């Protein structure tokens, strides 16, 4: 009965900066552990970062080399993912998922609608 | 499948007693070894890690990803390889290795029914080692993606604790995700890498040359 809805996606220059913020929605958010993905059209889909009930534990992408940070709000039903340093190839829809299963391994229950951000040269 | 890192950022924020400003990671197959002071917070720890990546309130929780070894040995009642087993589907070879591993080949072949052997409020009564080797079996034994073993040597001769670190932790789980709650040098000499917690806090993390460089 969860309901998702991200922000924060559009345009930055080659080696910008922007935020997505998802938004939780019709149950304890407590419960449910985070994640983020990707899709650049063509390609596979990508897992960018994953967060725990408490926000204590995170872990990301071999992609991410550090560039982005994956952060939670449980009081205001919220999580977060800076992303920084965005190359052209970042350019993607990203996802957010959100789940109630072991972090070990994860099954992710609930998805988003993506936010479209993407990484101009021009 | 698995998360080749997991990033642990507790500053102060669970178990604020016990437990202030952790911060640590744990990637596959590595030999975390958690050492430090008495009241360091070492089990704290553990339950705390436990707590983040277990499966939330009534889920089906099917095959459990974590296996934990307490410092409290426990029996339930039944056979000696009922509670190695612990629910979870019998394979000789995979039990075989473990009991070896873990020295209970010679301990339970003297025994009368063997494996068999019944355990608890209506059967034999057991040795402060035995119970301890019995324990770290069932935990050793469950295929689990991560494993926690809260000082999983105790009531066992240097020899044994020496020879079951060896063929059991570093032989046996050579592959698998460990964190080990541990005093010894010598266990640490042979850790990819080393938290060092005082107080509730992580003082050191790194590797045993590192650690012998900064001292």
């Amino acid at each position: 009965q969860v309901q998702l809805q991200e922000s924060g996606g559009g345009v930055v220059g080659p080696g910008g900066s922007l935020r997505l913020a998802c938004a939780f929605s019709g149950r304890t958010f407590s419960d449910y552990w985070m994640a983020w993905f990707r899709q650049t059209p063509g390609e596979e889909r990508d897992f960018v970062a994953a967060i725990s009930r408490s926000g204590i534990t995170t872990s990301y992408g071999d992609f991410v080399e550090g560039r982005f940070t994956i952060t939670r709000d449980n009081a205001k039903n919220t999580v977060n993912l800076q992303m920084n340093f965005l190359k052209p190839e970042d350019t993607a829809d990203y996802y957010c998922a959100a789940g109630t299963s072991s972090f070990l391994r994860r099954e992710y229950d609930y998805w988003g609608q993506g936010t479209q951000v993407t990484v101009s040269s021009a | 499948n698995g998360d080749d890192s997991l990033f642990f950022s507790n500053f102060s924020l669970l178990g604020t007693p016990v437990l202030k400003d952790i911060n640590f990671k744990i990637e596959r197959g590595q030999l975390l070894a958690v050492a430090g002071s008495t009241g360091a917070g070492k089990t704290s720890l553990l339950m705390m890690i436990m707590g983040e990546l277990e499966p939330s309130e009534g889920k089906i929780k099917h095959s459990g990803r974590i296996s934990f070894c307490p410092q409290f040995s426990w029996i339930m009642p039944g056979t000696i390889k009922e509670n190695i087993i612990f629910g979870v589907s019998y394979d000789e070879y995979r039990y075989r290795s473990v009991i070896k591993a873990c020295q209970l080949e010679e301990d339970i072949s003297k025994f009368p029914e063997k494996d068999n052997t019944v355990l608890g409020e209506g059967g034999i009564t057991l040795s402060g080692g035995q119970r301890a080797r019995i324990s770290l079996a069932r935990a050793v034994y469950k295929d689990a993606d991560l494993y926690l073993l809260d000082s999983p040597f105790g009531y066992l001769d240097v020899l044994t604790e020496k020879e079951i670190f060896e063929s059991c932790v570093c032989k046996l789980m050579a592959n698998k995700t460990r964190i080990l709650v541990t005093s010894k040098m010598e266990h640490l000499k042979k850790a990819d890498k080393i938290l060092i917690l005082h107080e509730g806090s992580s003082y050191f993390y790194g590797t045993f040359s590192e650690l012998q460089n900064l001292q």
